[PDB]
RNA sequence: AGAGUGUAGCUUAACACAAAGCACCCAACUUACACUUAGGAGAUUCAAUUGACGCUCUGA
RNA sequence: ACCUCGGAGCAGAACCCAACCUCCGAGCAGUACAUGCUAAGACUUCACCAGUCAAAGCGAACACUCAAUUGAUCCA
């Protein structure tokens, strides 16, 4: 049989392959320096005096998804760019942009008053009701 | 002790009129501190 | 000014750990490890076996 | 013995006599910004990442945002910290305007541009919406990098994109068994009228997706092409064989992509189905195996190891008992 | 006469578990696939090849002492360490076919 | 009257999916400052590369 | 006065190495009470004896700080 024919090593090129099975290395070291790198994707916000960015970045430094005020999607229904509701928004538009993009997991690593701030744990709470889990699986030795 | 007035309650037209107060405050002190800054420049 | 104590569980019986305590102190209440249960219980102070 | 530097040293420029008339940082915020600048400048010495690596639109959207902040009530509600923003809204007007450049971000990160044009990249300009029914009533949509079960993707998706020839085809790219570079082919249909895809000649009968049991996730593209000009075009596996570069090579002049959407498949009880009956072959099955762990080449005398190191360079675990 | 020194200079094949250096101090900062011991020494998380490279510091803010100084920077400063990396020589694993089921 | 010209304070920011990034101000903590948090205000001088409205230097 | 341990002059830059001398210090203490169990690979005071770091795993939780702060066998 023709169709019988398989290869004895299986070769799989997805770069999210191991990943997904959770055998893919992490960057474990680094362990002097701030942020960690031991992650698969994360979760990193910039905020600025005019504008709020959520974006979904790969360890090797590519972007995956991003959430923008810069936007217009985002500017045409927002009073002001520059807010906890503004935050908000991006939080509930990302999840679902992460949700389509097929990442469930990611990690957010914030500053401690970063953390202590309301407008970045609406944030956060937008994530985890967007479906999103913001700590990702220990990794398969 | 703080028995003189324990109760603080306030209407909500209030709060929309000091939501506007401070924000033309806020307004009014950018243009001073502009006018401040062009005069000790020239 | 430490001694070294024998500490004996309530549970598991036959388990003993020594851990240090200030010699002016009372008695030591701990909640430990303990292995034959394998889980944490509490363990008492029985007495002093030196003094270091 | 001292070499100069091969470039411009760092903090060399800002190095002054007074220190005090500077301005310094006075937030951990404010070097930490300045950092990732410096992190992703490009440096002469070794780094990480060698190793490792319209006036009228203008004009209409700023009367939008001034009508949007005359009300009382949405100002009101943002000061209450209760405003809320439609998804759908956002999401159906995003796919207008920012959507073709996130859809080339994800596939670039996802490799497709490399595995399928040799690097090549082009902006999916169209909105394609591809969709598998399933029951009667439900639909599971295919977004780009969404997940979806072989189960769901066993009948022929609809295809809807609001557009006025063309043709499209759906691609497994790590599903091929025998050659690692070679891609299946799925369903190619060719000379689609507009929107009306029924109508489009059938070049290859459609075949859902097989991914193998332990290979991993598994990723299927629709390439959607815009087509000038008619052109002649042209269960066995081998027939299925096919490479996306070669094919577009050859049909590069009359015919360029417009459209790309995929989705992810990892294996399912359907994929049992797919090997058994409708190939007439037996199932392959992979496992994960891991690289031998390494030990030292054994000595004779292990000097202060452990006595289980002589566990670490037996085969067998039962005794063995030589002549006797 | 402690000994400490790196073990591991550039370009060395490294083992799982083999200390790259010991310091007493931080002279050497841990950076990809590399560990940090409870004395400072550094050892490799992964099977790979040892670099080094010059990196851009930036510490933990709960790190007190080293805030400070960040702080007390002038704007267009920014600090460099030497940082120890593994590049990892081979893939965590591979797809076999073990039943041709 | 001639010359040089031209984005909120700054930027040879703006290929585009866009008027962006630091500056600035108010409120809370601070005796203060600073940090942080919570909010606010901001612009391509006008008409078709060109012409004329604002700015600086040269005539009385 | 000294005999053991840690630091500086002191090897200008891998390691080691300045006897004698000139100075300093140590023979603790504080916080835990998983300061549980187990196990790849390594370092090592130029021997040995000692000493040091540690992936993964089991069980937990959401392998402490400090430069030294120490003692083999027998025997009880
Ligand atoms: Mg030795
Ligand atoms: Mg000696
Ligand atoms: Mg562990």
């Amino acid at each position: 049989v023709e169709n019988e024919a398989v290869a004895p090593e299986f070769t799989n090129r997805n770069p999210r392959n191991l990943e997904l099975l959770s055998v893919a290395r992490k960057e474990r070291g680094w362990r002097t320096v701030f942020p960690s790198r031991e992650f698969w994707h994360r979760l990193r916000v910039i905020r600025t005096q005019h504008h709020v960015e959520a974006l979904v970045e790969h360890q090797n430094g590519k972007v995956v998804v991003s959430a923008s005020t810069r936007e217009w999607a985002i500017k045409k229904h927002l009073y002001s760019t520059r807010n906890v509701v503004a935050c908000e928004s991006i939080g509930r538009v990302l999840a679902q942009r992460c949700l389509e993009a097929g990442i469930n997991f990611m990690v957010y690593q914030p500053t401690p008053w970063e953390a202590a701030s309301d407008s970045m744990k609406r944030l956060q709470s937008a994530m985890t009701e967007g479906g999103v889990v913001l700590r990702e699986p220990q990794r398969i030795y | 002790k703080a028995r003189e007035r324990p109760q603080v309650e306030l209407t909500f037209e209030e709060t929309e009129r000091r939501a506007l107060l401070l924000k033309k405050w806020s307004l009014y002190k950018q243009q001073e501190r502009k006018m401040e800054r062009d005069t000790i420049r020239a | 000014k430490n001694i070294l104590v024998r500490m004996v569980s309530e549970a598991g019986t036959g388990f003993c750990f020594n851990t240090k305590r200030n010699r002016l102190r009372e008695k030591l209440t701990l909640l430990h490890y303990d292995p034959v249960v394998k889980q944490r219980v509490l363990f008492v102070e029985k007495k002093k076996i030196r003094s270091l | 013995r001292r070499t100069p530097p091969l470039g411009p040293m760092p903090n060399s420029d800002i190095d002054l006599s007074n220190l005090e008339r500077l301005e310094k940082y006075r937030s951990f915020d404010r070097y930490r910004r300045r950092a990732e600048q410096e992190a992703q400048a490009p440096h002469w010495w070794r780094t990480y990442r060698e190793y490792f690596g319209r006036t009228q639109q203008l004009l209409e959207r700023k009367q939008a945002i001034q009508e949007l902040r005359a009300n009382v009530e949405e100002e009101r509600a943002a000061r209450l910290r209760t405003a809320s923003v439609p998804l759908d809204a956002v999401r159906a007007e995003w796919e207008r305007t920012c959507g073709p450049y996130h859809k080339q971000r994800l596939a670039e990160y996802y490799g497709l541009y490399r595995d399928l044009f040799h690097g090549a990249t082009f902006v999916p300009r169209v909105p394609l919406h591809v969709a598998y029914a399933v029951g009667e009533d439900d639909l599971m949509p295919v977004y780009c990098g969404n997940e979806v079960t072989p189960t769901e993707a066993a009948q022929a998706p609809e295809v809807t994109y609001e557009a006025e020839l063309w043709t499209l085809l759906l691609t497994s790219l790590d599903g091929h068994l025998l050659e690692p570079d070679a891609e299946y082919l799925h369903w190619l249909l060719t000379n689609i009228p507009g929107n009306r895809v029924a109508e489009g000649q059938v070049t290859c009968p459609y075949l859902p997706p097989f991914p193998a049991r332990g290979s991993g996730i598994h990723r299927l593209a629709f390439l959607l092409f815009k087509q000038d000009q008619p052109i002649d075009f042209s269960y066995q596996l081998a027939q299925r064989t096919f490479r996306t570069f070669d094919f577009y090579k050859k049909h590069q002049e009359t015919m360029t992509p417009a459209g790309l959407s995929f989705f992810q498949c990892r294996w399912d009880d359907s994929v049992t189905y797919i090997f058994h009956q409708l190939l007439d072959m037996r199932e392959p099955v992979f496992e994960f195996v891991r690289p031998p762990p390494y030990h030292p080449k054994q000595k004779r005398f292990p000097h202060r190891q452990p006595l289980r190191y002589l566990d670490r360079y037996r085969d067998s675990h039962e005794p063995t008992y030589g002549i006797y | 006469g402690r000994r400490q020194g790196i073990k591991k200079m550039e370009g060395h094949y490294v083992h799982a578990g083999n200390i790259i250096a010991t310091q007493r101090h931080f002279r050497w900062h841990p950076g990809a696939h590399v560990g940090v011991g409870k004395n400072k020494c550094l050892y490799a998380l992964e099977e790979g090849i040892v670099r080094y490279t010059k990196e851009v510091y930036v510490p933990h803010p709960r790190n007190t002492e080293a805030v400070d100084l960040i702080t007390r920077l002038p704007k267009g400063a920014v600090l460099y360490k030497t940082f120890v990396h593994v590049v990892p020589a081979k893939p965590e694993g591979t797809f076999k076919l073990v039943a041709m089921l």
